[PDB]
RNA sequence: GCCCGUCGCUAGUACCGAUUGAAUGGCUUAGUGAGGCCUCAGGAUCUGCUUAGAGAUCAGAGCGGA
RNA sequence: GGACUUUUACUUUGAAAAAAUUAGAGUGUUCAAAGCAGGCGUAUUGCUCGAAUAUAUUAGCAUGGAAUAAUAGAAUAGGACG
RNA sequence: UAUCUGGUUGAUCCUGCCAGUAGUCAUAUGCUUGUCUCAAAGAUUAAGCCAUGCAUGUCUAAGUAUAAGCAAUUUAUACAGUGAAACUGCGAAUGGCUCAUUAAAUCAGUUAUCGUUUAUUUGAUAGUUCCUACAUGGUAUAACUGUGGUAAUUCUAGAGCUAAUACAUGCUUAAAAUCUCGACCCUUUGGAAGAGAUGUAUUUAUUAGAUAAAAAAUCAAGAUGAUUCAUAAUAACUUUUCGAAUCGCAUGGCCUUGUGCUGGCGAUGGUUCAUUCAAAUUUCUGCCCUAUCAACUUUCGAUGGUAGGAUAGUGGCCUACCAUGGUUUCAACGGGUAACGGGGAAUAAGGGUUCGAUUCCGGAGAGGGAGCCUGAGAAACGGCUACCA
């Protein structure tokens, strides 16, 4: 239609920002950036709608233009900056550290983390290729290319990232029985360690997951983010640890925790 | 301008289509370069997304590789001989891909006889060394030599002059030059 | 280009336009609790006709079906909350009977008079 | 069939070089490949002299996307065929089906010998011609 | 009021297609062309005004022309154009050869000289040294990674030839 | 008792119908063809590269650029 | 990883699947249509549940099923098996 | 939320339709109109026409300031604050409006790119350029000054100035290895100082990119379901792409005392690769009425093959040359639509029936047609060019 669309209409914004029908026409369009449009949480969504620090957007800019915010270490002043899965948002006054990690409900939860744990992150290797001049590289989900990778890193594996410099400090291969974080499908928000994989040459491999209550469920390989070893996650999971209670269980817990 | 879209052009059933929307920059097309021989003249075509492409018309020289010999020698392009597509491209001597030319041979005779000390057809130290070292090697071919006697070599352009900006080719060799020689005296 | 602010209507109107039996009944209900509108009768009879369908819909499903249980229990505890359903009779099979005045009695027009305070439904 | 070189252009596989200086007995060095997906490149594709840049084996054409099956209803077009793909469509009113069909144009390598009535297997391709988007990967009948 | 355009020949007017960088047209917009009416380059009765420049002065003074002289508004700005105006070369360090223009606050008489860009300062030297510095700094850092990976690749082979020596 | 068809009065709808009838909307043969674009040329003027001369920028000459 | 495999219909489960709208949980907008908010205390430095769930079919993709209905087969035996 | 009632007869039972009944995110209109909340609205007919105004502009410490501007703190004697105008850069390809066209089209769901372009954003990525200004190289304009035309417009002419991240040029860097050449010496089996070439991009040829289970004789010297993939090697090719003549803040080590070698933070650039925003084609299946549409398609591309041209790129997209093919009673092709498609709406036993110009997504268009300039992106219209009205 003659070009790129620079606008976004509220109700077309992906549902997981939890934006209200009335009170304005449009929802913010995320910048082109580390993360795709549908999976991302712009910084006006996070600084105002979640963290309730900013009332307007005009205060979201008064905040972002004083460098109070940084992302994966970098100050990052863009009112629509597309933060994403595994990013670490850091505010140097108030001394707060947040990683963006999914709800059980599929949404983005504010998850507070340690001044230290903040200093790294996990990418999932999206591809690894042999680049120009013979230098191999790997590239993460979050848009980082990293030169000279460990040759045992293959596609779909996660990686620990330095975040002080670009350096990979560690990796976990994709194997039967490794703790996993589903990013995608309805099963988004679950955890649970990888039974095994269906092949399907012709595209779309399937990954059978069983979380820590012995419940079973499947997705496609795309959605499968390897986060650690049985028990042994490499980051601090938010409460609920992605077990996905039934509506029945969730009604009970909420009404079981009652007396004033 | 020209349009390459298939919106026109009856559906395979035989069904004439009506006309929805219009012509569009990205379905566009442009005129052939129809490049000829001599006096290099090149115009920069500005294509999609920046992206200069080069429109060659009137090109006198080209970079031609001797495949079996592992070298490429810039030569003159003397004239066009055969084209599979359009006889007229021969007659007007228009430079295209797949076009059969005759090139120079002269930088090919000046490398060949400096390399092997052989002198197609018909005193230093280290020179004599490799010259001996190279043998049962310089056999060439029955139909590669005899062309050096008229000092012009059959080549076939592998490049796209109207796109790239160069007319480049390889020396017709073995089977190919066996094929293309047949049509040459089966037309002449 | 903004949100549709969604809406709906609270009532239904009777299929049979002139029926004596119903016209008396409607009058009697409107005299008892002191309304101005067959609409206010209509409104509630719409409130019931939707509750009864839901009940009926949960009854075709198997006993101890997650849906029937979760919503069946949720509705019942809702009706008990305002006092349309009796403690003794809440298994959802009495919502399937219930009746119109059961809701009418619970109106704050009626409760004002029903314990003192008014001495009329029209004073209420 | 026959005639190999009978076209106006010399038909050759691109970048497939036999040095004349080095004497050989094949007289043609030939490249082929395997389509994959458990599709065996037949012997006729590796023992043949044909060129066919559009053959999924000896050619440049990359097989990806759908993999379909249907019966060969027309061999006239040289190096291409048409297959009638029967299917049944569901009418929600009458709760029954009805016989519908489609004809799909597909390029058959001379690597195969096909007749009309022999069912065939077929798989998706980059656009090869105006109509043909599919190439013949297996002969499954008669 | 239609102007002449050089090169059109003709003692007439013709409408033409005009682009950027051409006479009697100033585009409003990038890549905008506008078809407009222009007058021929050959002089005739139809002209209201004829533009005359003097090549050789004549035998009598022209009062409004020769008797008077009008200044050039602005003097050299860039470093080397001052040096070509004043005949300096590269030693002479302009800085004092720059034009000064007095202007009055009415009791406070002022002076204003332009500025220079492209002149050589301690700043510009520090930047070229910065650049040469980063270029060699990275390339040697780059061989550091290239070798260190080469190490990781040959010591993985010796865990390959050792694992080949266990069984 | 029912009830048919011509004929008579008034009102309406459609129909056939000389007008080689008429209009709107779309395709189109033949013929003519604005304009932009590409391309063969053109060169109002305005520089370059080169070479030789003189005095510590002006006669003269080649090969290309806008 | 090598070598080969008669084809389908039906049916099962699963994945992938915009929001809004539909059904529907929760919440005293004073009721209500709505909204997705809100609810709790040193109300003097915070505390916290949410913002679910269902339907989402015809076709495509993945899986269980082998009833029902088709299809193929070995008779001039060039049939199978080795 | 599974209901009927009135009307053909003297009466009867049927058939059967008319009437009655209720709902409508369904328009109009008549009558009547107090409150709170919510709030559709020139779609329908005429994508028919338009007066006037407004709707696209934009500056950070950080490209260009001699305003003959404004502030004067006198502290900038190259300039400094502020700052019109103008240049430069970026945007005007989004939004908004409307539903004419459009019936295998669009659109939906599902696929494809081993078939392409892609500003920006994010991650990376550059020691290789020739006595030569590198302490840094060119003259060429706006604004401005001034002289003018024309009834008239965002019309501009002739003259005189002066800038750059505009234009146009043009230097530069460590060690090493490999390649051909080869002055000499000396006969072997043979060995050599020293000369040149090797960044990246572009163009072509050729080679490497292994891997169903195994051993001998002689002649010559990493990835994928899959690839001609990634990547690298050889010989060349090039009106030679890129490799910083740019800016702001701080001023420090280092002194064998100098403008002296070094040197902090970050702005804008720059080539490729990836990422992200996209884009463009594309697989499978699904659209209303119609035979008073039965054959359709190949003037002149119809279906295919070969090659080229072209495109960003697949491709009868287009051109040559060759074949005679492609659709069809499973309804082709033609006609129609008060036809944009979908999310959805209305009607609630169930199955259906009817609608969707309209708040969201996809598409189409800016009176009609066609053409193209700019640009990453427009076949743009609050851009141009032409024709018709
Ligand atoms: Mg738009
Ligand atoms: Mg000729
Ligand atoms: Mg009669
Ligand atoms: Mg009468
Ligand atoms: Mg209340
Ligand atoms: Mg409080
Ligand atoms: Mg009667
Ligand atoms: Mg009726
Ligand atoms: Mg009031
Ligand atoms: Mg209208
Ligand atoms: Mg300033
Ligand atoms: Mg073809
Ligand atoms: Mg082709
Ligand atoms: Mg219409
Ligand atoms: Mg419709
Ligand atoms: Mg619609
Ligand atoms: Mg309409
Ligand atoms: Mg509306
Ligand atoms: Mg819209
Ligand atoms: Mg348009
Ligand atoms: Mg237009
Ligand atoms: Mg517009
Ligand atoms: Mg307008």
């Amino acid at each position: 239609a003659r070009g790129p669309k620079k606008h976004l209409k509220r109700l077309a914004a992906p549902h997981h920002w939890l934006l209200d029908k009335l009170s304005g026409c449009y929802a913010p369009r995320p910048s082109a950036g580390p993360h795709k449009l549908r999976e991302s949480l712009p910084l006006i969504v996070f600084l105002r709608n979640r963290l309730k620090y900013a009332l307007n957007g005009r205060e979201v800019k008064a905040i972002l233009m004083q460098r109070h915010v940084k992302v994966d270490g970098k100050v990052r002043t863009d009112t629509t900056y597309p933060a994403g899965f595994m990013d670490v948002i850091t505010l140097d006054a108030t001394n707060e550290n947040f990683r963006l990690v999914y709800d059980v409900k599929g949404r983005f939860a504010v998850h507070r983390i340690t001044d230290e744990e903040a200093s790294y992150k996990l990418g999932k290797v999206k591809k690894v290729q042999l680049g120009k001049k013979g230098v191999p590289y790997v590239v993460t989900h979050d848009g980082r290319t990293i030169r000279y990778p460990d040759p045992n890193i293959k596609v779909n594996d996660t990686v620990k990232i330095d975040l002080a410099s670009g350096k990979i400090t560690d990796f976990i291969k994709f194997d039967a029985g490794k703790l996993v974080y589903v990013t995608g499908g309805r099963n988004l928000g679950r955890i649970g360690t990888i039974v095994h994989k269906e092949r399907h040459d012709g595209g779309f491999d399937l990954v059978h997951i069983k979380d820590s209550l012995d419940n079973t469920f499947v997705t496609r390989l795309n959605n499968v983010f390897v986060i650690g070893e049985q028990g042994k996650p490499y980051i601090s999971l938010p409460k609920g640890k992605g077990i996905k209670l039934s509506i029945a269980e969730e009604r009970d817990r909420r009404r079981a925790q009652q007396g004033l | 301008g020209i349009s390459r879209d298939s919106r026109h052009k009856r559906s395979a059933t035989g069904a004439k289509r009506a006309q929805f929307r219009k012509k569009r920059k990205f379905e566009l097309g442009r005129q052939p370069a129809n490049t000829k021989i001599g006096a290099k003249r090149i115009h920069s075509v500005r294509t999609r997304g920046g992206n200069k492409k080069y429109r060659a018309l009137r090109i006198e020289t080209g970079n031609f590789s001797w495949a079996s010999e592992g070298i490429s020698k810039k030569t003159r392009i003397a004239g066009v001989v055969y084209h599979p597509s359009n006889n007229e491209l021969v007659r007007t001597n228009t430079l295209t891909k797949a076009a059969i030319v005759q090139i120079d041979a002269t930088p090919f005779r000046q490398w060949f006889e400096a390399h092997y000390g052989q002198t197609l057809g018909k005193k230093s130290k280290n020179a004599e060394r490799k010259w001996a070292a190279r043998a049962a090697s310089a056999k060439i071919e029955s139909s590669v030599e005899s062309q050096f006697s008229a000092g012009r070599l059959y080549a076939c352009i592998s490049s796209r002059p109207g796109q790239s900006g160069r007319c480049d080719g390889y020396i017709l060799e073995g089977e190919e030059l066996a094929f293309y020689l047949r049509r040459l005296t089966a037309k002449k | 280009p903004r949100a549709p602010r969604t809406y709906s209507k609270t009532y239904s109107t009777p299929k049979r336009p002139y029926e004596s039996s119903r016209l008396d009944a409607e009058l009697k209900l409107a005299g008892e609790f002191g309304l101005k509108n067959k609409k206010e009768i209509y409104r509630i009879s719409f409130q019931l006709s939707k509750i009864r369908r839901a009940a009926r819909d949960l009854l075709t499903r198997d006993e101890k079906d997650p849906k029937r249980l979760f919503e069946g229990n949720a509705l019942i505890r809702r009706l008990v909350r305002v006092g349309v359903l009796s403690e003794d009779k809440k298994k959802l099979d009495y919502v399937l009977a219930l009746k119109v005045e059961d809701f009418l009695e619970r109106r704050l027009q009626t409760q004002v008079y029903k314990l003192g305070l008014a001495k009329s439904v029209h004073h209420a | 069939e026959l005639t190999v070189q009978s076209e106006r252009a010399f038909q050759k596989q691109p970048h497939i070089f036999n040095n004349p200086k080095v004497k050989t007995s094949k007289r043609t060095k030939r490249w082929y490949k395997n389509a994959g997906l458990g599709f065996k490149t037949p012997k006729t594709a590796i023992e043949g002299s044909y060129i066919d840049k559009k053959c999924p084996f000896t050619g440049l054409v990359s097989i990806r996307g759908k993999i379909l099956t249907g019966t060969v209803v027309s061999t006239k077009m040289h190096r291409t065929i048409v297959i009638r793909r029967a299917y049944l469509h569901y009418i929600p009113k009458y709760n029954r089906y009805e016989k519908r069909h489609k004809n799909v144009p597909v390029h058959v390598s001379p690597a195969f010998r096909v007749q009309v009535g022999d069912i065939v297997t077929v798989g998706q391709c980059r656009p090869i011609s105006k109509t043909v988007r599919f190439n013949v990967v297996k002969v499954s009948a008669a | 009021g239609f102007p002449m355009k050089q090169g059109v020949l003709l003692p007439t007017r013709i409408k033409l297609l005009l682009t950027k960088n051409v006479s009697c047209y100033r585009p409003r917009r990038d890549g905008e062309r506008k078809r407009k009416s222009v007058r021929g380059a050959i002089v005739g009765p139809d002209l209201a005004v004829l533009a005359l420049v003097i090549v050789k002065k004549g035998e009598q003074e022209l009062e409004g022309l020769t008797d008077t002289t009008v200044p050039k508004r602005l003097g050299p700005k860039r470093a080397n154009n001052i040096r070509k105006f004043f005949g300096l070369s590269k030693e002479d360090d302009v800085r004092d050869f720059v034009i000064r223009r007095e202007v009055t606050k009415g009791e406070k008489t002022y002076t204003k000289a332009p500025k220079i860009q492209r002149l050589v300062t301690p700043q510009r030297l520090q930047r070229k040294r910065h650049q040469r510095a980063l270029k060699v700094r990275n390339a040697q850092a780059q061989r550091e990674a290239a070798a260190e990976y080469a190490q990781l690749l040959a010591k993985r082979l010796s865990e390959r030839k050792a694992e080949k020596a266990e069984i």
